[PDB]
C-alpha cells in the first residue's frame, strides 16, 4: 500500500500534476477480498461504473489512515462515497508476484463522441436505443425461464462450406428467415 | 482520430462474493442492496423463483418461495431474506460446503506409523493382494481364500502405515461466492456443470452477462459484419482448474473415482476453449496470459494489442481464479493473507479483516470468481450500435 | 498379581477427583449466596490492549470534508450560509494544514464560474474559507459551538396524542445569550443566584460564591465568543456512550485538540464505528482518540487501564491532565426493599471503583515523581439526595463522592490530583433521564432550567478552562450546574402530578376520537 | 475382550474429573482477585439458633 | 525422476481396522492430532515419566497402505544422464532453490 | 506436485514453494539474475503450441514498440503424473505393445 501510493505520486509529480490536484483513490478489495487472477477485472468494472455515474466509492473499512500516507499529497483516501460533477479519466494498477507491474488508463465516452459528426452520432443513438429494447426483453425472458445462457450446437455453416468460409474473408452469415438462426447462406460465396 | 485504432469497452460483467457487477456496485457505492438487488441476490442464491401455472389448483403467475412454492411479493423479499443474504455473501467465515467439506479447524494431513507386530489379516482380490506384496515386499504375506479365489493378507513387523490427522489453521475467513449460487439457473446444462471445473462456470456466465450488457443475444450476430477469423479471445488466470489440479495429484494417489481426461481441465487455456466451443465457433486468435494477481490487466493489454495489430476486431478479455485449501495454506506461509485468529484477538470482524491503507492493515483476504469485458474497435462498436462504457486510452 | 497390575487403582484416583469437585463446588455456593448473578457477571474484566482503536488521521478527513462541501454547493444542496456550514467551516479550520490549503486553492482557482450561479458561489465561499484557514494555520484548534440552545416542548395533538421535541428557545439564539441567561438566574433563585454558580466551602458548608461564579461565567462568555483549546491535554473519559453527556464532552475535547482515551463496556463494530464517525467529524489537528474495552466494575480492569495509560513501552505513555469518570448504571425502580446485586454493582462502579481509579492514577504519578502535574478531576455529583426516589443506591454513591472534597485537604494526594465537583442538574435526552423528558417543559415553567446534552457539555468544558484549573490547584471547586432544581419543594410529587396532567388531557381527546369513530 | 472388561475406563472417568476440578478452580481465582481474604473470611455465616 | 519406476508406480489404498491396535508412542501434540482426525476410535494416555503420550486405535477406524502398479509407458525422451546446471557456473544455492 | 502430494504426507519443504509452481516464475528468474529489465513481461500458455505463442507475442510486442528485444520460447518437464494422464488420453505410445 505504501509502495503503490509512492509510485502513483511519483508518476503524477514527474509529469507535473498541479499541486493540490489530488486523485481520488479506490480500494475495492476491502469489500470483495482478493480474487487473484480476476482482480483487475472487478477494478476495471468499478471504474467504468464511476465514469458512468460520477460517483467515486470509498473504503468503508478505512477507520484510520496510516500516517505514512500523509506524504502522498497527490492522493485522497476516501472512507465514504463522493459524488462529483463528472469524471474524465481513471487509472488502474496492479503488482503481481514475480515483479509484474501492470497499469491501464480509461477515458470517458463523451470524448469519443466528440470526434463524430452529429448525424453519425444520432444514427448510433438510434441503433443503441433499438438494441436496448431488444436486450431488455431478451433478458427478462431468459431470467424468468432460467435460460439467460443458451448454448450452440451446430456451426453457422456446414461441413462443405467449412473450408470455403475459412477461405472467403467476405463470407458473412444472414439471418435465416424460417428459423431465425444466423447461418452462412448456401450462396455466401 | 482513426476509429479503427480506438479500443472501447462495450459490455462487461463479473461473478464474485456480492453476486454480479450490479449487485456488487450497490454494496460498493451505497453500502446496502436496493429492492432489485435483494431480489437478484435472492434468485442467485436460490431463495426464490418465478412460477407460472396452477398452484393448489388455482392459477398463479409471479414469484414464489423456492422451497414451499407459496406466492411472494417483491416488497417482502428484502425484509424476509436480506439478513440471510448478508450473512452468506461477501467476506465471511469459510463455509466448508462451498469447498466440498474443507474446514480450516480440521485441515487433514497424513502421518506415518511403523508396524510393531504382525497384523491381523484381511481379505481382497488376488490383484489387490499382489499389489500389496509388490509395494511392501517381504513384510507382506498373501494366501488364497481357496473357496472363492479371493486372497487374505497379513502384514509383518517392520512395514508401515499412514494415518490421517487434523490441524487447526488460522485463515478462517475468505471472500466467497454467495451460498447457493448455481450455474444451472442461467441455463447451463447439468452435463457441462458436471464436466467442467467451477472456475469455468464463473467464466461462462461472466461472458454471457457481458454479452447481454453489450446488448447482444447471439454471438453469430458478429458474422453479419466481420469474418469468423476476426474474433479473438485472450481470457486467462492465475492458475487453471483448481479441482483438476488437486485431484490429479492427490485424489488419484488415493485411488478414488474420476472422469479420465481430467488433466485437460487443469490447464489455463481450457476455460477459454470452453467459452469458444459452446458460444462462439471462432476461428480467430486465442491467447492466454498468466500473471497471478495482475492477469486480468495482462489480458486486457493483450486484447487491445491484438486488435491494434489487426489480427482481431473484437476480443473477450479478463480472467478468473478459485479459492482452495492448498492455496490458502501457501499464501499464509507467505504471510500475504490476514490471520483471522489474530484479527479476532484485535476485536475485528471478518468484514474488517481486509482494510487497505489503514494503520492496522495486515494482509488481504483471499477470494474467488471471474470478471470479463468485451472490447472492440470504436468503429465497429458504432457500426453495430452497442453501448460504450469507456475508452481504453 | 504376577504382573503387579490393578484396575481398581484407576477408580481410586477418580474418587479423589470427586472430592476435588465437591470441595471447589461448596465455595461457589458460598460466594453466590452473598453476591448474585448480576454482580458476578458485572465484575468480570474485559480490558484488552489488543482491542485498542486509535484515530488520528484528521488530515485526510479535512480534504474529504472540503471536497464534499465544494460539491454540495455545486449541486445546490448548500445555498445559504447557515450555522451548519459555519460549523463545518470551523471544523475545517481546526484541521487546517499547508497541504489542505494547496488542495482547496487548486479547486477554487479552477472552479468554472461560467457553468452557473452555484459554481460562482462555490468560488466565493471557498476563497473566504481559504483565507480563514490561513489565519488559523498557526493557531491551536478551538472548540467553538454554534448550535442553538434548545428547550423541551411536549405537545398533545387535537386527537389527544403526545410528542416530545427539543425546540429552539425564542430568547436564546447564541451561547453568549445562554451565558447571559444563566448569569441572570430566575424568579425561583431570587434572594438573584445565577443558574450556574460556584460554591465555596464555609464553616457551615458549601455556600454560593459571587467572585468564583464571576470567574466561571467569564470563562463561559469567553468560551462562547473565542472558543476553548485543549491542545496538548490528556483526558481519560468513562461513560461517553451514544446520547450521553460524555459524548458531547468528547466532541468538545477532540475539537479542541485533546488526546482522549475513552472507555466502553460494550465493544462491538457498531460502537467502534460510532467513535470513528465522531472522530472523522470532530477530530482536530493534533487530536487523538483511543477507544478501549473497559468494565468499571472490575478492579483488574481499573488497574489494567491505568497501567496501559502510563506504560511507556507497551502502553500510551501519557500523563493525565483530566479525568471524567462519568460511567453510571440506571437503578430506576429500586426502593429500600429492592436493593439487589445490580444496586451493589452500580454502587461499586459509581463510588468504590471510581475511588480506586483515582488511587491508581495517584500511584503512577507518585511512583514517577510528576508532582507538578496534578490532574483535574471533574467529579460528577448529583442534586438528587433521595428526592427523586426509587433509584437504588444512586444517591448514596453520589453523596459518597462529596467526601473527596475533604479528603483532598486531609490526605497526601493533593500534589497529584485536584477536585472539581460538578452538581449536574436535569439534562434532557440522556439514558438516565429520557423517561422524564415529557414533563421537563412543565418543570421549567416553575422557573428552573433544564439542560440539553449540548448545554451541559458546554458548561462542563468551561470547568476545564485554564482559569478554573488554576483555581482547582488552590482549593477544591464545587460547581452547581443544577439550574435551580434545589429550590423546588416536593419535586417527585410535582413530577407525578404533571405526568398525570398530560395523560388526562390526552385521554379525553382520545376517548372523544375513539367514540367519534365508533 | 471375551469378558467385555477394561481398565482404561477408570482412567477416562478420572480425567473427566480433572476437568471438573479445573473448571471450578478458575472461578475461585476470579472471585478472590476482586475480594481479598479479609473480605472472604469476614462474610461467612456464624448464626446458629 | 528421484526414484519413479513405471514398473512400481505407487498408489495408496484403504484398509479398515478389525481389532484394537497395539499401541505406540509420540508427542502429546501428535496424539491430539490423531484424536482429532479419528475421533472416538482413538484413545490417548500419557507416558507419565516423559510427558510424551501413547496411543491406541480401536476397531472401526481406518488405515492407508502403499501398493505398486505396473504401468505401460516405459520410455521417454530424457535429458542426457548426468546433466548438471552447475557446470555452466550456476551456483549451488540457486540449483537447490529453483 | 510437492505442494499437493508431499505436504499432505508431512515431509520437509522450503516454504515459499508455491511460487515455483507458477509459469511466470521461470521468466522472473531469467530477468532477476541476468537482465534487470524494466520492460514488458508476458506469459503465454498453449500446452504444445506455447513456444509459437511466445514467438508470436514477442514479434507482436516489438512491432507495437513496447520492446525492441525480446526473449522468447518455452519449456516443459517430464513427470510421473503427466505421463499417466497422457496415457489415459491415448496420446502417447504404449511401450509394452511396441515391444
Amino acid at each position: 500500500d505504501k509502495n503503490e501510493s509512492s509510485v502513483i505520486c511519483q508518476q503524477l509529480a514527474h509529469l507535473g500534476r498541479k499541486k493540490g490536484n489530488a486523485v481520488l483513490g479506490i480500494f475495492q478489495k476491502y469489500l470483495t477480498g482478493h480474487p487473484k487472477g480476476a482482480a483487475g477485472a472487478w477494478m476495471l468494472n468499478g471504474c467504468l461504473q464511476v465514469l458512468n455515474t460520477g460517483l467515486v466509492p470509498g473504503n468503508r473499512n478505512a477507520d484510520n489512515v496510516d500516517k505514512v500516507m500523509e506524504q502522498f499529497d497527490y492522493i485522497v483516501y476516501p472512507n465514504r462515497s463522493i459524488q462529483t460533477d463528472g469524471i474524465k479519466a481513471f487509472s488502474v494498477t496492479s503488482f503481481g508476484f514475480g515483479q509484474k507491474g501492470a497499469q491501464c488508463i480509461g477515458v470517458h465516452p463523451k470524448y469519443l463522441y466528440a470526434t463524430l459528426d452529429e448525424q453519425t452520432y444520432n444514427e448510433y443513438c438510434t441503433k443503441v436505443q433499438a438494441r436496448q429494447k431488444k436486450a431488455y426483453r431478451y433478458f427478462h425472458n431468459g431470467l424468468i425461464n432460467n435460460t439467460l445462457f443458451q448454448a450452440k450446437e451446430k456451426a453457422p455453416y456446414t461441413d462443405e462450406q467449412l473450408s470455403a468460409v475459412l477461405l472467403n474473408p467476405d463470407a458473412r452469415v444472414v439471418e435465416d428467415k424460417k428459423t431465425g438462426q444466423l447461418i452462412f447462406p448456401p450462396n455466401f460465396m | 482520430v482513426d476509429l479503427e485504432k480506438v479500443i472501447v469497452v462495450t459490455g462487461f460483467a463479473e461473478v464474485g462474493p456480492w453476486g454480479n457487477s450490479r449487485t456488487r456496485w450497490e454494496m460498493e457505492a451505497y453500502g446496502e442492496f436496493s429492492l432489485e438487488g435483494c431480489i437478484e441476490m435472492a434468485w442467485i442464491m436460490g431463495l426464490i423463483k418465478n412460477y407460472n401455472g396452477l398452484i393448489k389448483g388455482k392459477p398463479y403467475s409471479g414469484w414464489v418461495d423456492a422451497k414451499t412454492g407459496e406466492p411472494v411479493d417483491d416488497k417482502d423479499v428484502k425484509p424476509k431474506y436480506e439478513k440471510y443474504i448478508l450473512e452468506h455473501s461477501g467476506i465471511r467465515l469459510i463455509e466448508p460446503e462451498l469447498f466440498g467439506g474443507y474446514d480450516p479447524n480440521k485441515k487433514q494431513l497424513l502421518h506415518e506409523v511403523v508396524i510393531q507386530e504382525d497384523l491381523d489379516p484381511f481379505q481382497c482380490s488376488a490383484e489387490t493382494a499382489e499389489q500389496f506384496k509388490r509395494e511392501h515386499g517381504d513384510k507382506v504375506e498373501i494366501f488364497e481364500i481357496p473357496e472363492s479365489g479371493e486372497y487374505t493378507v497379513r502384514f509383518k513387523k517392520g512395514a508401515t502405515l499412514w494415518i490421517p490427522k487434523a490441524l487447526r489453521f488460522d485463515r478462517l475467513v475468505a471472500g466467497q461466492i454467495p451460498t447457493g449460487w448455481d450455474a444451472k439457473r442461467y441455463g447451463i446444462p447439468d452435463d457441462i456443470i458436471q464436466q467442467v471445473d467451477p472456475v469455468c462456470l464463473f467464466v461462462l456466465v461472466s461472458t454471457v452477462e457481458a454479452l447481454l450488457s453489450s446488448g447482444i443475444t447471439d454471438p453469430y450476430e458478429f458474422y453479419k459484419y466481420v469474418h469468423v477469423s476476426e474474433l479473438g479471445n485472450c481470457i486467462g488466470s492465475g492458475m487453471g482448474g483448481a479441482t483438476a489440479l488437486r485431484g490429479m495429484h492427490r485424489d488419484r494417489f488415493l485411488d478414488k473415482p474420476l472422469q479420465n481426461d481430467i488433466l485437460q481441465e487443469s490447464f489455463i487455456n481450457t476455460m477459454s476453449a470452453w467459452v469458444n466451443m459452446l458460444l462462439l465457433s471462432s476461428s480467430g486468435p486465442i491467447k492466454t496470459p498468466v500473471a497471478a494477481c495482475a492477469t486480468a490487466v495482462e489480458s486486457v493489454d493483450v486484447g487491445v494489442e491484438t486488435i491494434l495489430e489487426g489480427k482481431a476486431r473484437i476480443c473477450l478479455v479478463g480472467g478468473f481464479d478459485d479459492f482452495g485449501e492448498e492455496g490458502s495454506y501457501e499464501f499464509a506461509n507467505m504471510k500475504a493473507t490476514s490471520n483471522a485468529v489474530d484479527e479476532f484477538a484485535h476485536g475485528r470482524t471478518p468484514q474488517e479483516m481486509s482494510r487497505p491503507t489503514t494503520t492496522t492493515r495486515n494482509g488481504f483476504m483471499e477470494s474467488q470468481g471471474s470478471g470479463v469485458q468485451v472490447i472492440m474497435t470504436a468503429k465497429l462498436a458504432l457500426e453495430m450500435g452497442v453501448p460504450i462504457y469507456g475508452i481504453l486510452a | 498379581r504376577y504382573l503387579k497390575l490393578d484396575i481398581r487403582a484407576g477408580d481410586k484416583a477418580y474418587q479423589a477427583s470427586q472430592e476435588s469437585a465437591k470441595v471447589l463446588q461448596s465455595q461457589l455456593d458460598l460466594w453466590l449466596a452473598e453476591h448474585g448473578d448480576f454482580y458476578a457477571s458485572g465484575i468480570e474484566p474485559v480490558f484488552s490492549p489488543l482491542k485498542a482503536r486509535v484515530y488520528d488521521s484528521s488530515w485526510n478527513w479535512a480534504r474529504q470534508d472540503a471536497l464534499s462541501m465544494y460539491y454540495d454547493i455545486i449541486f445546490g444542496r448548500l445555498k445559504t450560509v447557515d450555522r451548519e456550514i459555519v460549523s463545518q467551516c470551523i471544523r475545517i479550520m481546526n484541521r487546517a494544514n499547508p497541504t489542505l490549503l494547496e488542495f482547496m486553492q487548486y479547486h477554487i482557482d479552477n472552479c468554472p464560474t461560467d457553468r452557473g450561479e452555484t459554481y460562482q458561489l462555490a468560488k466565493e465561499l471557498g476563497a473566504q474559507l481559504i483565507e480563514n484557514c490561513k489565519e488559523v494555520l498557526n493557531a491551536n484548534p478551538v472548540y467553538k459551538d454554534v448550535a442553538i440552545p434548545t428547550g423541551p416542548k411536549t405537545t398533545i395533538d387535537a386527537r389527544g396524542n403526545l410528542k416530545y421535541e427539543e425546540v429552539p428557545r425564542p430568547s436564546c439564539r447564541k451561547l453568549e445569550h445562554y451565558v447571559q441567561q444563566m448569569a441572570a438566574g430566575g424568579k425561583i433563585s431570587e434572594y438573584t443566584i445565577p443558574f450556574l454558580h460556584l460554591r465555596k466551602k464555609s464553616v457551615m458548608g458549601w455556600e454560593y460564591n459571587k467572585k468564583l461564579t464571576s470567574l466561571y461565567l467569564d470563562c463561559l462568555e469567553k468560551a462562547a465568543r473565542d472558543g476553548l483549546t485543549f491542545a496538548g491535554k490528556y483526558a481519560l473519559m468513562t461513560g461517553a456512550g451514544a446520547g450521553s453527556i460524555g459524548a458531547e464532552v468528547l466532541q468538545g475535547l477532540i475539537s479542541g485538540g485533546a488526546h482522549v482515551i475513552v472507555t466502553t463496556s460494550r465493544y462491538s463494530r457498531e460502537v467502534t464505528e460510532y467513535y470513528q464517525s465522531m472522530y472523522s467529524r470532530y477530530g482536530a489537528r493534533g487530536s487523538q482518540l483511543v477507544v478501549v474495552p473497559f468494565n468499571q466494575g472490575s478492579v483488574q480492569d481499573v488497574n489494567a487501564l491505568v497501567e496501559y495509560i502510563y506504560d511507556t513501552k507497551n502502553g500510551l505513555g501519557w500523563d493525565l491532565d483530566y479525568i471524567v469518570p462519568f460511567a453510571a448504571i440506571s437503578e430506576q425502580g429500586r426502593q429500600i426493599d429492592g436493593i439487589d446485586s445490580k444496586s451493589e454493582l452500580a454502587h461499586r462502579i459509581m463510588l468504590t471503583n471510581l475511588i480506586r481509579l483515582l488511587g491508581a492514577v495517584k500511584t503512577q504519578k507518585a511512583s514517577r515523581g510528576y508532582e507538578t502535574r496534578p490532574a483535574q478531576v471533574i467529579l460528577p455529583l448529583s442534586p438528587n439526595h433521595g428526592t427523586f426516589g426509587s433509584d437504588g443506591l444512586y444517591s448514596e454513591s453520589k453523596l459518597g463522592l462529596e467526601t473527596l472534597f475533604n479528603r483532598w485537604e486531609s490526605e497526601n494526594w493533593s500534589n497529584y490530583l485536584t477536585i472539581c465537583g460538578a452538581i449536574i442538574g436535569w439534562t434532557r435526552g440522556t439514558g438516565l433521564m429520557s423517561g422524564n423528558n415529557i414533563v421537563a417543559e412543565a418543570v421549567e415553567k416553575f422557573g428552573v432550567r433544564t439542560f440539553s446534552q449540548q448545554e451541559m457539555a458546554f458548561n462542563l468544558l468551561g470547568l476545564m478552562a485554564p482559569t478554573i484549573v488554576d483555581l482547582c490547584q488552590n482549593e477544591p471547586v464545587c460547581a452547581d450546574l443544577n439550574g435551580g432544581l434545589q429550590f423546588i419543594p416536593n419535586l417527585n410529587e410535582l413530577m407525578t402530578r404533571e405526568r398525570k396532567n398530560l395523560t388526562e388531557t390526552s385521554e379525553i381527546r382520545q376517548a372523544v376520537t375513539k367514540e367519534t369513530a365508533a
